[PDB]
């Protein structure tokens, strides 16, 4: 899910269970510090990349001279009638061409797929 | 035999009728309309 380091150390963490309570606790190796794991999950791999590139595409691409621009498809919370579209050209994220557009208003940059 | 009947090759064997032109042209007019149109849903996500 994450990582965390010391409180007064200054060093990465590893994890580790308690053997007399049995709860997750993840404790310095390094140094002696632990504390309890709230989250209680330890590892999380996506290898096929289900994520869509929505969470990571900047919103001033928008601003870009060189992009397309579509007058049609407008934006959710203006309503800012034209926009750009751009392919992912994300190698082995997913082989979908599915279009994102993101919105070209100066302060707005709501992203969305169709 | 030759140096009677003579051969050549020009201009006028290059151009083609108005017609052919015509014709021409609005092949290919269909083909970029036709290539339009599966760009457009490969967009969209429908070309299977
Ligand atoms: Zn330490
Ligand atoms: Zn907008």
């Amino acid at each position: 899910v994450g990582i965390r380091f010391c409180q007064e150390c200054n060093n990465m963490l590893y994890p580790k269970e308690d053997k007399e309570n049995r709860i997750l606790l993840y404790a310095c190796r390094n140094c002696d510090y632990q504390q309890e794991a709230d989250n209680s999950c330890i590892y999380v791999n996506k290898i096929t990349h289900e994520v869509d590139e929505l969470t990571q595409i900047i919103a001033d691409v928008s601003q870009d001279p060189t992009l397309p621009r579509t007058e049609d498809h407008p934006c959710q919370k203006c309503g800012h009638k034209e926009a750009v579209f751009f392919q992912s050209h994300s190698a082995r994220a997913e082989d979908a061409m599915r279009l994102y557009y993101v919105c070209t208003a100066p302060h707005c940059g709501h992203r969305w797929t169709e | 035999w030759l140096l009677i009947e003579g051969h050549t090759i020009g201009i006028g064997d290059s151009i083609a009728d108005s017609k052919t032109y015509q014709d021409i042209q609005n092949t290919i007019k269909k083909a970029k309309q036709d290539v339009i149109e599966v760009i457009e849903k490969a967009h969209n996500n429908e070309l299977e």
